[PDB]
């Protein structure tokens, strides 16, 4: 019954540069070796460093209600930048739109005048609709956010709710189109003022054919499976969003902001706010949201086989204890929480090699536990 | 249970046609039960996807189908200072089938509707347009509830009352035994949604061909409400009929709601007038709860029960905290007046990602125990993510939550089999019902035999 640290390293302190090796979780790798019946307990050191890089992707709904809104988001990226740049040293801002499936009875597709512009009856210039439309990717840069807004314009669909969840998914998994960051962690901030659609919207339209995890953006920086593909469900939205290591943001209207801050207990990692229908107060909502997800920290275990399961103990801030607790609230910059799991094994599985991870949700750095018999 | 998975049948039609989304059971007046399956992308004369429906004979090797032939050449009439068009190009005829005693109602819920006047128009708008037919006396009919000249202009000023311009008719296809089609309008009166009853009888009767806009004097249809909390119900998604009052001479129907209540979901009982008497809310919001219903007796005791589908009830699990199984509910209903209210019965799914609960249907006494069992739809559910139909028998309780039969799917990955279910007709007259599944990813359907 051996559980040596298999590698180790120093947590850091402040981080100017070199993110490759921050190693924010302490200890990396531990060989366990439990003999059968038993169990075994291993000290974990999790611990949030300052300065560490994040990358933002600002996806935003655009229906006409949406106009108003986009008023205001002239200025954001360097709004942004200052006020990040106090918590940490290296930012990357993406923007993303919605609006709804192009397709009957979503648009206006008569008379064929009105196929190039919805809004012709009420003398007013608007794109034609676009169920997900990726415009930057996240860069360094700041100026690239502010370039990109005040090109846009606004779309227009009939109903009420909107295709946000197409556009969230071609976020999470179209890593490479967009640019996650491996050694960071993702914050993705979805606004809209109005409802959202789900799956089956698609008979209404005839358009059956499920999402699934793909990626299909395509060069054009579109949705190109938009008019075939239904919306994503719950499973689907983030469990693929929680696999890519992401945290998602609601930033959403008063009239609304009663579901989603009831939706936000079925999806982890995710904190509801308010934002003014003239959006000027999401920069504030980020901000604010991502004090709360980083003093929040949990220990979501992935790879787990079902031979064995994990007892949890939490040490948080002050000596206090909290026996049968896996996650500390109410933390702040720099703080080390200690946690105790204890691994218990049912006789001896026939594998003689395991391998699962203990990671804080969101963040890369993880614990890859790997377990033996003997 | 008894539905064997060994020997199959399969009925494909054109490739690339989506076949197999609407089927339906069909019997004649000499016994012979026939296959009505829809096809909503399949081409028309004019090399455009102007959907299709065929009539497949029942053949134990199955093969191809002959189709039904209905117009599908747009029309045009002038009338007055007024030009009334129709549009039949990309209207998914097939997308909703129902067939009851001797008449096939295939309806196209995307015939377009629009008419015109000078510079202004009425817009063309995916009223719906549904046809019927009388095979076995040729005899052709259409009808469309929701047609109407009124301009633009005028419902701006109006703001938006009794708009049934975005109706998709024949979306939600129920015939009553009394003879009367009901149909459902999710986009009408707002997009809120409405349900739309005319007798059939008078359909075939006040129906001449070459006019375009016609009312029929029974058009008995459902009220607009400005009330916010009933906004985007999409009511009317899926109609069922069945006894909910206690009185024979009216038949109820129950009606589902995806969306209600702050984006929760409804499923609400309402009678013929079209006036509330019940309505179940969403248990865990926006987990598809407003789609499915089956009207069916699932205890046995005589009493019509309810069934709700929601295949993204996401739950929760060990390894992590979600897990998107699906959900059927069971709301019983109670002696007496007594409304329903908490779920009686909880069934759960298994396959993460499982899609469970997209389709509901009523399979009859499928084991000759006494009392009807159901068939919980999957398209993709199953290890591999290809598709699985999970067989819930009933009882005195309600439904074991234990599937005691699951198909899998005969065809590759992608063909979403499972999605549409149909039951409670002898298809071989050997005393057991054979359940018929729809898949278009193959465009397949494949039909079973209960031992
Ligand atoms: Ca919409
Ligand atoms: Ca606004
Ligand atoms: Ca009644
Ligand atoms: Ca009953
Ligand atoms: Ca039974
Ligand atoms: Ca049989
Ligand atoms: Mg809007």
């Amino acid at each position: 019954s051996e559980a040596r640290v298999l590698e180790d390293r120093p947590l850091s302190d402040k981080g100017s540069g070199d993110s490759s090796q921050v190693t924010q979780v302490s200890p990396q790798r531990i060989a366990l070796r439990l003999r059968p019946d038993d169990s075994k307990n291993f000290s974990i050191q999790v611990r949030q460093v300052e300065d560490y890089p994040v990358d933002i992707y600002y996806l935003m709904d655009l229906s006409y209600s949406m106009k108003d809104d986009l008023w205001s988001i002239q200025n954001l990226g360097t709004k942004l930048a200052t006020q990040m740049r106090k918590l940490t040293s290296n930012l990357r801002i993406g923007f993303g739109a919605f609006v709804d499936k192009p397709v009957s009875p979503y648009m206006y597709i008569s008379p064929p005048e009105a196929l190039e512009n919805p809004c012709y009856d009420m003398k007013t210039t608007c794109l034609p609709m676009f169920g997900y439309k990726h415009v930057l990717t996240l860069t360094d840069q700041v100026t690239r956010f502010n370039e990109e807004v005040k090109k846009q314009s606004v779309s227009r669909n009939r109903d009420a709710p909107e295709g946000g969840f197409d556009a969230i998914m071609q976020a999470t998994v179209c890593d490479e189109k967009i640019g996650w960051r491996n050694d960071a962690s993702h914050l993705l901030v979805f606004t809209t003022d109005a409802k959202t659609h789900i799956a089956l919207d698609g008979r209404l339209a005839g358009i059956v054919q499920p999402n699934d995890g793909q990626c299909h953006v395509g060069s054009d920086n579109h949705y190109s499976a938009s008019t075939t593909m239904d919306y994503p469900s719950l499973g689907l939205m983030t469990e693929k969003l929680s696999q890519k290591n992401i945290n998602l943001i609601f930033a959403v209207t008063e009239n609304v902001v009663n579901l989603y801050q009831n939706y936000s207990e079925l999806i982890p990692g995710t904190t509801v706010g308010v934002l003014s229908m003239d959006s000027s107060n999401v920069l504030q909502l980020i901000v604010d949201a991502y004090g709360k997800i980083r003093s929040k920290v949990e220990l979501e275990v992935r790879d787990l086989p079902e031979e064995l399961s994990l007892s949890f103990n939490a040490t948080c801030l002050n000596n206090e204890v909290i026996p049968g607790l896996k996650s500390c609230m109410g933390l702040k910059i720099g703080d080390t929480v200690s946690f105790s799991i204890e691994a218990k094994v049912r006789g001896c599985p026939q594998e003689k090699e395991k391998s699962f991870t203990i990671k804080p949700v969101g963040f890369k750095d993880s614990l890859i536990v790997q377990v033996t018999f003997d | 249970l008894n539905l064997d998975p060994v020997q199959l049948t399969f009925y494909a039609g054109p490739n690339g046609s989506q076949f197999g989304f609407s089927l339906d059971f069909h019997k004649d007046s000499h016994g012979r039960v026939a296959i009505v399956v829809g096809a909503p992308r399949t081409l028309g004369p004019s090399q455009e996807e102007t959907g299709g429906v065929f009539l497949c004979p029942w053949r134990a090797e199955g093969g191809q189908c002959p189709s039904l032939l209905f117009d599908l050449r747009d029309e045009t009439r002038n009338v007055g200072s007024q030009t009334l068009q129709t549009f039949k190009a990309r209207q998914g005829l097939g997308a909703s089938v129902v067939s009851w005693s001797d008449v096939i109602v295939a309806c196209a819920p995307w015939q377009h509707w629009n008419v015109l006047e000078k510079t202004e128009e009425a817009e063309k708008t995916p009223v719906g347009s549904c046809f019927l037919a009388q095979p076995e006396s040729g005899r052709r009919a259409e009808y469309s509830p929701c047609r109407g000249n009124t301009l633009s202009r005028i419902y701006v000023e109006n703001d938006f009352s009794w708009d049934k311009r975005y109706c998709e008719a024949g979306f939600s296809s129920v015939v009553t035994q009394a003879g009367e089609l009901v149909l459902g309008a999710p986009g009408g009166y707002y997009f809120l949604g409405l349900l739309a009853q005319a007798p059939v009888a008078d359909i075939f009767s006040s129906y001449r061909p070459g006019i375009l806009l016609w009312h029929v004097s029974s058009q008995s249809l459902s009220f607009d409400s400005s009330n916010p909390e009933y906004f985007d119900g999409y009511w009317g998604y899926s109609v069922a009929v069945g006894e909910f009052d206690g009185d024979l001479n009216t038949t109820e129907y129950v009606v589902g709601a995806p969306t209600w209540s702050w984006t929760l979901g409804a499923v609400e009982i309402l009678d013929s007038y079209y006036q509330r008497l019940h309505r179940l809310r969403g248990e865990q919001m926006a987990s598809y709860f407003g789609h499915s219903v089956a009207v069916t007796d699932v205890n046995g005791d005589g009493r019509h029960d309810l069934l709700v589908g929601a295949p993204l009830y996401m739950e929760s699990r060990a390894d992590r905290k979600l897990a998107e199984v699906g959900r059927v509910y069971l709301f019983l209903q109670p002696r007496g007046p007594h409304a329903l209210g908490a779920p009686s019965l909880l069934l759960t799914g298994t396959q993460l990602y499982g899609r469970f609960g997209s389709a509901i249907a009523p399979l009859g006494d499928l084991d000759r125990d006494g009392y009807n069992d159901i068939a919980v739809a999957a398209p993709y559910g199953g290890p591999s993510g290809r598709g699985q139909v999970l067989v819930f028998l009933g009882q005195s309780e309600g439904l074991r939550s234990r599937p005691s039969q699951v198909l899998d799917s005969p065809f590759p990955t992608g063909s979403a089999f499972g999605f549409s279910l149909r039951g409670a007709v002898d298809i071989d007259d050997n005393g057991y019902p054979d359940l018929i599944v729809g898949a278009y990813g193959a465009n397949q359907v494949a039909v079973y035999r209960a031992q």
